[PDB]
Parts: structure tokens; C-alpha cells; sequence
């Protein structure tokens, strides 16, 4: 139970630096388990010594008298195959391997460690059933034909064959002829295995440092040059603890060993105790339960928020994806525990803030990171926890000259010299707002060259989107210029030359925005997962379906005087609108001018006004005319004027004046 | 994106600069001569496509635009409420895995979620053949929405479900939640479509929208845009012109219901999908009020006399009965005149209303209450019997409905007062025959057989008690008497206390030997029975013992709220007796001249007694909805009340969607 936390403090510096690197690879999606016979025997599966007891007695008459020599143990199923045929070799395999045995809790812990691939030398079907119970598909590969006919790009690579194509012995490598013809019969299973090891993080489960598979894999590693490959990890589940001279010998061969008999004290036959004490020590280090240092909560919040310093504002509905749904961040600034089955690292952060002596107990590096996080959350308006919600005032502030319509200040900003690549990303958004879309497409193009040779993830990605959106904004404008805009304008032409419109067609040919985020680096796709939605053809669909809980459902609320607890439905819609405007205008995203965004402001603002009317008039006939207030309760302000003035057609303001 | 496939069946090309292949397909459809110029292996494939588009209702393009008709068929047992047929389908050996997917949906609709969670789980282990992920993907979704339905049930069963359900129910064992919590933890519904093989994606792209809200988004945007277009068209004079805003709303609603029920998706039980149908139907009913009132000349008489939202069918009754709450329907009953809206298919509706009444009896009479099904089913059973006002039902179907609404309906979700509200609505398109009065009379003798203890009362929210069931009898048939109520009056003594008050409230239902024997046993001694005496027609002219006790109650009220205001408590119109005294003084039923000193107790009482002194800022506009015909005639005769409360009606005509305030104004006060 709580033994694992007092095991964890007894780990040395070697095992802690193994658990920190196995768990950083599971979060990156580069973790692969290499599964042996150890997890198959913990499900009662017929071991290969129970077969070799069958052959020696159907080929030598009597059962075995003495131990198997290694000369005999390798060659008994080959003597049976050569002398007693090939249908009887497959008969004995059919007699023992029709079992339908259960999956051990270790098959669940491997998959709960979220692997990208699973390689196995097990010819059983036990790992393949457990993958299909969960909501991820693995392309099972057990023959040569399955590699080119692969489907899902997450492989369950069975490098020792399988019995999916029948209980035949020609589909599973078992004999000695199948051990020496493996590179001839399986050229593509070997190359696919050696490429996953070269490109991922490998952990071996179910082996014992002398195996035919571990030794033929450490020979391949001897051929590779120094420091080009990551060293595989090796979980050792044996009764005897590892001796120090052996752990030196396998670390120089390229294995990073985590001995399970060196971490817990267990009996000689309790293999689930040893397998679960290393797997649960990885799983409960990811589901962060081994954080009891009060300055490890700083470099955990810093490692997920220091990416987001490159952006200006982050929505609070996006911060519940940064922390992997552990906390709700409500629009008041309150943090509410959701799915954190671990240590309260956000509860502790707000206990550093009100305090100061608990804060002087930090280091000389992790105290400056507290001042980076405190200057983050104060800017974004994350205030406290749920149980400290006093009298809160969340006033919206949009610091953007394009929102406020300072058109002459933007023109001076365009003429001035460009010191940064951020001061150019702001100009190209100011170019597009002023309608000089000719120069905006070119200036985004100059950012796309200069940001990919300078290790800038956001400014490259946000310029790919805004160049495509201004490409859409041009190519659907000329549709009005050839049509309605030919008789409206006196010149009967666009300011888009025939050379410019033809040039953007060569560059934007076959440019799919749907594959942009996956064509970014792996560190971009983890640190900036919150920016995936901008490339999507339709966002704001959660915000639109959550408008039915506005003036539509005032039927049961106003008929009995029902009010929403905490933040009311008026305040949640109005402050998730303000988070969308502050995210889109401060991060200079050109998707703020399109019809999907403008109709969302029309749908949400009208329904907030129609709820404030239906309620105003339900209070009049229920609780008298003089007792009901003349104001509707919907108090409009500066930011509410600008949003109605910018996003509404005049036929849409006429609808509010009637309703 | 090569073609628009509109909701009528027509095809308009967009983003297709290449070859037009759906242009060719309908040229191959209606011309058999160009057919059989094909091959042989590509000809049996053609018989699948012609059967496919005939099912999905795709017709020729906008060039050869024929007159399409508005028809819909949902061949789903869970849609029509065939509860006994589903139970005989679940208790039957399954042939295929496609029949396992329907039983897991039919268990889930029957509230047997613990079995459906298991039955969806068996499909997941048995759907290994990669014939198509369509079975495996749609069962991962439907299981995770069952777990979402269990988790929000056990939050409202082991949490809030103690005082509102009657007990601390545990319909799901702790061994069940110890299984379902660890299984559904670390299960991302956003990662289900992306972790799925590439043969499934780009062959089943349309099913990715089922993991979140974006299968409703394209119809939500269209519903919000066409709502403002209709509310602009309802004010600017234009009717439904051709392919108008009403048929686009109706066909998208029908395609959503038919995609979700035929494919057995458990997204039918969301809140957000119950909100889409609710706003889609309340717009069509509001447009139906505008198309029935006819203004312009013969261009609109042929355009749409009563079609495309102006007429009601069986599928429209079931959508309102399942997806509305009662306050949802109570909105439309004053914004619209649903009594003027013609309901068709009134024999298919009658099979639906009988099946609901015959699934309350198989759920609340026998054992096995099935409290999980009881949460989902009771809203549909309440809204169907509330909206059964406007259908015309035969005698053999109404008898099962009244005998369920009275007896077998549960009292936790419908008290004794909210049975009279719905028994009276079944007298709008119906009378009370001699076969329905006998069922109401069977219910009054059941409550009279339970009024022995004094501790038993009648918790009524509307103020309407079990006396009004007999008042609904005496409204139709004046010459009626009751048999078993005239037998229970033989036992009159001081043993049972609650037999004293309940039998007094049913006096015209009694016989001559029953009424005289009751008056020989007791008489009136309180004004509470005097309020009961008017509703039974006991005393016409009040004896001066009453007019003493009328102001004696007012004098005790003058004792009451003076010392109650020091403590902050108030009894303002608690039992409405002094308000009923106010109508009595206003209709000159009391000749006392002492209530000038009683002015200043309640705002309603001060309105009736001294209208010159009562400032009309404290007047509540809902009071005019509760006055009868004779009372408004005297208000039309006054001058003090007359030319001032119109200003209250003037701010309710042009600010409230209640059409009653217009009716009180034009028929009485002007």
C-alpha cells in the first residue's frame, strides 16, 4: 500500500534516474515494452519445458531421468520433427496451447504505461486480447506479409511468430532450425524490430540476463558506434538480488538494470510481488504520488508552463489540458481537483503564495522559477483554489491595438524597424487587419523561413495557420470581386493582381491544414497540445452546443426561480467568450475575422440578451411590476459594445430590438 | 466535398472542377436503355447502390427537380416504445454480433444498465474479425456513455437520491463500481477514433463526430440562423415560400433521430440532444401559429394551407413527449394555441399512449421497481400523458390511461394535485363517459379506505386535493351518485379522525340517506369547512355566525403579522382565505362595514377592499389569470379599477408571450 512510498525513498541515484527517464518517455510517446515469457507464466501458460517433457518421452519411450543438458534441451523438438514427422509436432502444440487462459495484472500495467509499440517473443495470444479491451488498436505482425500490409502504425510485433494462422509449427519459431534460419526467413521482422529499438526507449519485461533473445540483441548493439543509441532498460525479477559485478558488466554492454530483489524483500516464489513492485513504481511515479519535497512541485508546474511563456494569453479552458485533466480551472480563477489521484501540487503552489517562510525554504534556482510562475498566473488570472473563493472581481482586459481599433498606431508600428521575429508576427496581423493582405501574405512568408532555422515552435506554427487563413481570405474575396464587387467598385477590379493570385496557387497547392500539427516536432506536440484546435476547420463547437443552457432552458429555471450555483450560466458564457477574444487577439490569430467566429459572437451575445429579457419579464408577472428592476441585469460595457458593433450585421441588431 | 447533398434529396455540385459522376448516376437511374451497357461484375454492384440511395432518400439533382414529399420512417423499437417486444427480443438467443449490438441498446433503454455494460463488453471481446470496426467502434462509444450515465446516476443515487427517491437505493453494487471505475479510468474518448486502424478512417470518417459535440454543431448553427429568419419572417409578413425555413428544420431533426436510433447509438439519451429537438420543435410550433392565422390572398392558400410544421403526426407527438419537460410544454401553451393545431395519425398515437400506461403497471404494481429505468422513463410517461390533451382517444384506450394516471402512477414524481391537472386535460377532446367516471369513483373509495389514521394527509402542491376528482365528476353529470361512498358513511364515530373531513368534501356525490346521516352526525364549526362548503355547494347565504368568524379570522390575522414582523416571519396569503374574502367583499357577498379598519394586511386584500387607497405599483399581473368570468364583469363595471389596470395589461401585451393577457384585455376591459 504505502510501502511503495517508503521503498521510493530507499532507492539510490541509479534507479531514480531510471524511473525519471522511463516515465519521461511514456509522456513523450517513445516507450516500447519488450515482453518475454515471464509475464506469460504469471497467467499459467504452458511453458516450453512442459513441451520438451512431451517430446523426449514420445521420442525416447520413457520420461526424463535427470536434468536436461543444454545440448539436449535445444534439440529435442528437432529430433521429434525429423524422426517423428511434422503433423505430430503440430499435434503436441495443439494439445497444450488450446487454453484461453486469463491476462495477469501485469498485462494491464504494461498497457497502462501507455506504450507506442509492444514487441514480444511470446507466441501466445494473451497480450493481444488485453490491447483490444482498451480503446487502442495495435496492428499485429507475426508473418512476413503483415509488415507491408500494416494498418495502424502501432505494432504488436510478435518476433517469434504466432498461432493466428493455425496451430502449425511452421508459423512459430521453436526449433533449432528456426533459430538459425531466422535472418533468412524473417528479414522484415528483424529490420522492424531493430528500427524501433533505434528510435524508441526500450524496457525489457520477463527475462533474466541470460536468454537467446537478450544476447542476440546485445550483439547488435556491439556493432553500433558509441553514444548514438539510447541504452535499453532491463527489469530483473529474480529471487536472488543482483551482484554488483554483474550490474557493471551489463551496463558496459548497454543495459540499465532495475533489480526487483534489490528494492523489496519478498519470497523466492512470489513473482507477482516482484513484477508489481517495479511496474507500480513506474505507474505511481507518473500518476505523481512520489512528490514529497515541496520544491519538486515547482519544476513540475514549471515544466508544463514554461512552454506557454512564448504565448501571450492562454484560456483557462485550455489549462485543464496542460495538466492532463487533473484540475478544473474555472473562469473565476479557481482551481478544482478533477482527476488528480496523486500529490496536490497545485494546492501546495497556492500555499507557497500566501506564505513566504515556506517560500524561503526553496533553492537558489527554483525560487526564480516561482517568480516565473507567479508572473504567469497573475497575468492569466488564476487566483486560488475552490475553498478560498471570496469576493472575486474578474475584469476583462484585452491588450491589443487591433481590438481597440487604433488604426493609426498600427500604421506607425508597421513603418518602424523590426527588432524581433515576434514584432513581425504582430505586424503581419496588423497588415491583415488594415486590409493590406498583399503584404501580409509576404510577411508571414518571411517569418516561416526565419523561424524554422531558429528553433521557434509557436511562431512557425501560428504563421502557417495565418498564412493559410489569409490565403482563404483572398481566394474567397475574388469570388465577390468577379461577382458582386465588379459593379460596386468604380474600377471594377480588385487590388489583387493576376500575377499575385496565380503565385499563391502554386504555393498553396495540396496544402492541407489538417496535417500541419502532426508535421511538427514531438516536443511541439506535447508542450503545445493546446494549439491543435486552430488548424481545425471548425472550432467553437463546444461553445456553441453549450449555448442551449442559455435562454433555451429558462423554462424550468424561471418558472420556479431556480438559480445556478457558483458561477451562473450568464457568467460562464460571457467569460468563456472573453477568453476566446483575449486568446485570439493577443496571440494575433487571423481566425478572428471569419464567419464562424463572427456567428459565434452573434449567437452567444443574442442568447445572453434574450435570457436577460425572458427573466426580466418572468420577474414582472411573478413578483410584481415595481419590485422587478427596470434594468435587465445584463450590464453592457466597453467590450460588449465593441463586440456587437464589430460582429453584428444591422439585420441582427434589428432582431434584438424586437425580441 | 464534391457535392452538396441537401435534405430534400437533391444534389448541387460544389468544389468539383473535375468530372461529374453523380450527374451520370441519375442519368443511369431513370433510363434503362443506357443500363446494361455495363459489365457483369460491375452490374451486381449497381443493385446495391440503387437500393442504398432509395433507403437514404437521395433523388435526382436540382436540374431535374421533382416535387419531393415530406415522409419519415424510423424502424426502431426503442423509438416507438415497444417495451414488451424488446423484452422478448432480449430473452431470445442471438444469432449474429449485429443482434448483440441491438440487445445492448435495448437493455440500456430499459434501464438495465448493469447488464448492458456487461453486454457491450462481450461485444468488444467478440468483435475481433476485422469485417468492419463499425461494430467495435460504436460499442466503445456506447459503453463509455453508459459509464457516464452510471456515474452521474450514482452521484444522484448515493448522493442526492435519498430524500427525493424515498430511500438510499443501491441499484449498483460496490463490487460493480469497483469494477467499472478502474476499467474506464485512463480511457480517452478523444483518442478512440485516432487509435483505430486506417481501414476504418477515411471509410468511416462520419463517425468521428460521435465522440464529442460536433455531430450536433452543423445543425445547431442552422437552427440558430433559421430561428432569427423565422422570427424576422413572422414580423415582416412573409410566409413559408417554397423550400422554406420550416422543412429544413424538420428534415434535419428527422435525420438526426433516424441516424441515432437506427444505428442504436446511446447519444439519444444526452441532455444536449434533448435540447436540440426541443428547440427544433418549439420553433416549428411557433411558426405553426403564424401559418394557421391567414392574412394574405390566394398565393398563400396553395403555398401551405397546413403542411411542413403546420400539421402534427405520430412522429411529432413522440418527440415532444420524450424530449420536453413539463415547463417546456408549459411555455408553448401560452405562446401558441395548440388546441387550434390539428393533430393527425390519432390511431397510431393511441397505441403509443396505451403502451406507456401498460408499462407503468408492469413497473409500479408488481415487484422489481427498476429504479434506474424509473429515472429515464418517468419523464416520457409524464410528458406523454400531459400532451395527450389534444388527441381524440377511443373508450378502450382512455380506460387504460385514466386507470394508470390515477392508481398505478408513482407518488414520488406525481403528487395527488398533479393528477387532477392531467385528468382534467383528458376532458378536452373527450367527455367523461360512464366507464371513466367509474374508474375515478374507484379511486375515491381507495383513498377513503386509507383515511382511517389521522396522520395520513394529502401533500398537494397545486392546492388541488382529492375532493376535486369528484368535482370533475359533478361538472359533467349532475345526476350522479356514488355507491361505496354511501356505504362508508354507515360507520360514523370518533374512532377514525380523517374520515370526518374527507367525506364532508364529497357531498353531492352522496345519496339522500348518506347526506342526511352525515348532517345528523356533525355540522359546520370552522371557516375551513365553509371554504369546503362553497366547493360542495353547501351554504348560499351565510348565517351571521359566519360573518362574525370571517372578520374574527381577520382579527387574529391582525394579531398575527404585527408580532410576526418583529420576528421577521409572515403568513402572507398562506391559505388564501382572506384573499377569498376579498373577492367576497368585492362581489358584495359580505354586508359588513368593519373591514375598512382591516385594510393593510396583504396587497391582494388591499386591492379588492380599497382600490382608491391601494397603490397599483404593488399589483401582480398573474392575479388576472385566476379570476372567473363573473369577477371580470364587475371590474369592467367599475371606474376606479378600470382605467388603471389596463396600463398593467399594456405592458404585458407587448412584453410577455402569454396570449392570455390579450384575451383578458379585449374581451372584458375595452
Amino acid at each position: 500500500g504505502e510501502k511503495l512510498k517508503e521503498v521510493f525513498l530507499m532507492l539510490d541515484n541509479n534507479v531514480v534516474e531510471c524511473i525519471k527517464e522511463i516515465t519521461e518517455s511514456s509522456r513523450n510517446g517513445k516507450l516500447v515494452f519488450f515482453v518475454g515469457a515471464g509475464v506469460s507464466t504469471l497467467s499459467d501458460y504452458p511453458q516450453w519445458w512442459r513441451l520438451v517433457d512431451k517430446y523426449h518421452e514420445e521420442l525416447y519411450g520413457s520420461p526424463k531421468k535427470g536434468n536436461y543438458s543444454s545440448d539436449e534441451y535445444l534439440r529435442i523438438p528437432q529430433i521429434f520433427y525429423n524422426v517423428k514427422g511434422e503433423m505430430a509436432f503440430d499435434g503436441i502444440l495443439k494439445d497444450f496451447f488450446q487454453v484461453d487462459k486469463p491476462t495477469n495484472p501485469i498485462h494491464d500495467k504494461i498497457l497502462a504505461m501507455n506504450p507506442a509499440h509492444v514487441i514480444t517473443t511470446n507466441y501466445d495470444n494473451l497480450i493481444d486480447t488485453a490491447c483490444w479491451k482498451r480503446g487502442k488498436y495495435f496492428s499485429v505482425i507475426s508473418a512476413e506479409e503483415d509488415v507491408a500490409n500494416a494498418t495502424s502504425s502501432r505494432y504488436l510485433l510478435k518476433v517469434a511468430g504466432d498461432f493466428r494462422k493455425g496451430f502449425k509449427g511452421e508459423n512459430v519459431v521453436l526449433k533449432e532450425d528456426d533459430y538459425l534460419n531466422y535472418d533468412q526467413n524473417y528479414p522484415l521482422i528483424s529490420n522492424l524490430m531493430k528500427t524501433i529499438i533505434a528510435t524508441h526507449t526500450i524496457v525489457f519485461i520477463g527475462y533474466g540476463l541470460g536468454d537467446y533473445n537478450i544476447n542476440m540483441l546485445l550483439n547488435w548493439v556491439r556493432k553500433l558506434q558509441k553514444d548514438s543509441f539510447h541504452k535499453p532498460f532491463f527489469i530483473r525479477t529474480d529471487p536472488s538480488p543482483i551482484e554488483n559485478e554483474t550490474l557493471i558488466y551489463y551496463e558496459n554492454k548497454g543495459l540499465r538494470i532495475i533489480d526487483a530483489a534489490s528494492l523489496i524483500d519478498s519470497n523466492e516464489y512470489d513473482y507477482l510481488e516482484r513484477y508489481s513492485a517495479v511496474m507500480d513504481l513506474l505507474i505511481e511515479s507518473q500518476e505523481n504520488k512520489f512528490i514529497t519535497k515541496d520544491d519538486e512541485v515547482i519544476d513540475y508546474i514549471y515544466g508544463k508552463i514554461s512552454p506557454l511563456f512564448a504565448l501571450q494569453y492562454i484560456r483557462k479552458i485550455d489549462l485543464k489540458h496542460v495538466f492532463e485533466y487533473d484540475y478544473h480551472f474555472e473562469v473565476n480563477g479557481t482551481v478544482v481537483r478533477h482527476k488528480n489521484k496523486g500529490f496536490g501540487y497545485m494546492e501546495r503552489f497556492f500555499e507557497l503564495k500566501e506564505s513566504c517562510d515556506e517560500r524561503s525554504k526553496l533553492s537558489k534556482k527554483q525560487y526564480e522559477r516561482f517568480n516565473a510562475l507567479f508572473n504567469f498566473f497573475e497575468k492569466n488570472g488564476v487566483i486560488c483554489m475552490a475553498k478560498d473563493a471570496g469576493t472575486l472581481n474578474t475584469s476583462i482586459e484585452i491588450n491589443s491595438l487591433a481590438y481597440h481599433g487604433k488604426y493609426d498606431v498600427m500604421k506607425k508600428f508597421i513603418e518602424e524597424q523590426s527588432v524581433s521575429i515576434e514584432d513581425d508576427y504582430k505586424k503581419a496581423f496588423f497588415l491583415a487587419c488594415l486590409g493590406r493582405w498583399e503584404e501580409s501574405y509576404d510577411l508571414y512568408s518571411n517569418i516561416i523561413l526565419n523561424s524554422i532555422d531558429e528553433s521557434n515552435g509557436c511562431v512557425y506554427y501560428l504563421s502557417q495557420i495565418n498564412r493559410y487563413r489569409i490565403y482563404q481570405s483572398i481566394t474567397q474575396a475574388v469570388t465577390q470581386f468577379n461577382g458582386l464587387g465588379l459593379l460596386t467598385f468604380g474600377r471594377h477590379y480588385k487590388p489583387f493582381t493576376d500575377e499575385f493570385l496565380a503565385r499563391i496557387e502554386r504555393e498553396m497547392t495540396n496544402f492541407n491544414i489538417d496535417d500541419l500539427f502532426n508535421g511538427m516536432p514531438f516536443e511541439f506536440q506535447k508542450k503545445y497540445k493546446i494549439l491543435e484546435f486552430l488548424s481545425d476547420n471548425q472550432f467553437l463547437y463546444d461553445d456553441t452546443v453549450k449555448l442551449f443552457e442559455l435562454t433555451n432552458k429558462v423554462r424550468s429555471e424561471m418558472s420556479e426561480g431556480s438559480y445556478s450555483f457558483g458561477m451562473s450560466s450568464d457568467i460562464v458564457v460571457l467569460l468563456r467568450l472573453y477568453d476566446n477574444l483575449r486568446f485570439l487577439y493577443e496571440n494575433c490569430l487571423w481566425s478572428v475575422s471569419f464567419h464562424e467566429f463572427h456567428q459565434y459572437i452573434r449567437n452567444s451575445m443574442s442568447l445572453l440578451i434574450e435570457k436577460a429579457e425572458y427573466e426580466r419579464t418572468r420577474d414582472i408577472d411573478e413578483l410584481g411590476f415595481s419590485f422587478f428592476g427596470k434594468k435587465s441585469g445584463f450590464f453592457m460595457e466597453y467590450y460588449d459594445f465593441v463586440n456587437i458593433s464589430r460582429h453584428f450585421k444591422i439585420d441582427d441588431i434589428k432582431n434584438l430590438e424586437r425580441s | 466535398y464534391d457535392y452538396h447533398f441537401e435534405v430534400n434529396g437533391t444534389v448541387v455540385r460544389h468544389k468539383n472542377k473535375g468530372f461529374g459522376y453523380m450527374e451520370r448516376f441519375f442519368e443511369l437511374k431513370e433510363s434503362c436503355d443506357e443500363r446494361s451497357k455495363l459489365s457483369k461484375k460491375q452490374y451486381e454492384r449497381f443493385n446495391a447502390l440503387f437500393n442504398f440511395f432509395e433507403k437514404n432518400g437521395v433523388i435526382c439533382m436540382a436540374k431535374d427537380a421533382g416535387t419531393l414529399n415530406t415522409s419519415i420512417e424510423i424502424n426502431s423499437l426503442a423509438y416507438h416504445g415497444k417495451y414488451d417486444v424488446m423484452k422478448k427480443f432480449i430473452e431470445e438467443q442471438s444469432v449474429s454480433i449485429e443482434d448483440d449490438y441491438k440487445k445492448a441498446f435495448f437493455l440500456a433503454c430499459l434501464g438495465r444498465w448493469e447488464e448492458s455494460y456487461d453486454l457491450y463488453s462481450n461485444i468488444i471481446l467478440n468483435s475481433i474479425d476485422e469485417s468492419n470496426g463499425c461494430v467495435y467502434y460504436l460499442s466503445q462509444i456506447n459503453r463509455y456513455r453508459i459509464y457516464q450515465s452510471i456515474t452521474q446516476a450514482v452521484t444522484q443515487f448515493n448522493g442526492l437520491g435519498l430524500l427525493t427517491f424515498g430511500r438510499h437505493y443501491k441499484p449498483f453494487t460496490d463490487e460493480f463500481l469497483a469494477r467499472i471505475e478502474r476499467e474506464m479510468t485512463n480511457f480517452n474518448i478523444d483518442d478512440l477514433f485516432n487509435g483505430m486502424p486506417f481501414e476504418f478512417q477515411k471509410k468511416y470518417k462520419i463517425l468521428e463526430f460521435l465522440s464529442d459535440n460536433q455531430f450536433l454543431y452543423d445543425d445547431t448553427v442552422k437552427l440558430f440562423e433559421l430561428t432569427n429568419k423565422v422570427r424576422s419572417e413572422m414580423s415582416e409578413g412573409s410566409y413559408s415560400f417554397g423550400m422554406s425555413s420550416d422543412i429544413v428544420v424538420l428534415l434535419r431533426l428527422y435525420d438526426n433521430l433516424r441516424f441515432l436510433y437506427e444505428n442504436c447509438l446511446w447519444s439519444v439519451s444526452f441532455h444536449e440532444f434533448h435540447q436540440y429537438i426541443r428547440n427544433s420543435m418549439s420553433l416549428l410550433i411557433e411558426k405553426a401559429e403564424y401559418e394557421r392565422t391567414r392574412d394574405i390572398d390566394e398565393l398563400g392558400f396553395s403555398f401551405f394551407g397546413k403542411k411542413s410544421g403546420f400539421f402534427m403526426e405520430y412522429y411529432d407527438f413522440v418527440n415532444i413527449s420524450r424530449h420536453f419537460k413539463i415547463d417546456d410544454i408549459k411555455n408553448l401553451e401560452r405562446s401558441c394555441s395548440i388546441d387550434k393545431i390539428r393533430f393527425g395519425e390519432q390511431e397510431k398515437i393511441e397505441e403509443y399512449l396505451v403502451g406507456i400506461a401498460e408499462e407503468i403497471t408492469k413497473q409500479f404494481s408488481a415487484n422489481g421497481m427498476n429504479v434506474v429505468f424509473y429515472t429515464q422513463f418517468i419523464s416520457e410517461a409524464k410528458a406523454a400523458l400531459y400532451f395527450a390533451k389534444y388527441v381524440k382517444l377511443s373508450e378502450e384506450g382512455l380506460g387504460k390511461i385514466v386507470k394508470a394516471l390515477l392508481f398505478y402512477f408513482p407518488e414520488r414524481d406525481l403528487d395527488i394535485g398533479k393528477r387532477y391537472v392531467w385528468l382534467e386535460r383528458l376532458t378536452k377532446c373527450n367527455e367523461l363517459p360512464k366507464s371513466i367516471i367509474s374508474i375515478i369513483d374507484d379511486f375515491l373509495v381507495l383513498q377513503a379506505e386509507k383515511h382511517i389514521d389521522q396522520n395520513y394527509s394529502e401533500v398537494s402542491s397545486n392546492g388541488l386535493y382529492s375532493r376535486d376528482y369528484g368535482a370533475l365528476i359533478k361538472h359533467f353529470e349532475k345526476n350522479f351518485i356514488s355507491k361505496r361512498l354511501s356505504e362508508i358513511t354507515l360507520c360514523l364515530t370518533q374512532d377514525k379522525q380523517k374520515q370526518i373531513d374527507f367525506l364532508f368534501k364529497l357531498l353531492p356525490l352522496l345519496s339522500t340517506n348518506a347526506k342526511s346521516h352525515l348532517l345528523s352526525f356533525k355540522s359546520v364549526e370552522n371557516i375551513n369547512d365553509l371554504m369546503n362548503g362553497i366547493r360542495i355547494g353547501l351554504i348560499d347565504e351565510f348565517t351571521p355566525e359566519h360573518e362574525e368568524l370571517i372578520i374574527e379570522y381577520l382579527e387574529t390575522r391582525k394579531v398575527n403579522y404585527i408580532v410576526e414582523k418583529e420576528k421577521g416571519i409572515q403568513t402572507f396569503s398562506s391559505n388564501d382565505y382572506m384573499s377569498t374574502f376579498g373577492i367576497w367583499y368585492f362581489l358584495e357577498e359580505i354586508n359588513n362595514s368593519k373591514m375598512e379598519e382591516f385594510i393593510g394586511m396583504d396587497d391582494q386584500y388591499d386591492f379588492f377592499v380599497d382600490p382608491e387607497n391601494f397603490d397599483y405599483k404593488k399589483f401582480i399581473p398573474s392575479w388576472l389569470k385566476n379570476y372567473n368570468d363573473k369577477l371580470l364583469g364587475k371590474i369592467a363595471g367599475n371606474k376606479h379599477m378600470k382605467h388603471h389596470v389596463i396600463e398593467v395589461l399594456k405592458e404585458r401585451v407587448k412584453n410577455s408571450n402569454d396570449k392570455r393577457y390579450l384575451e383578458i384585455l379585449m374581451n372584458y376591459f375595452i
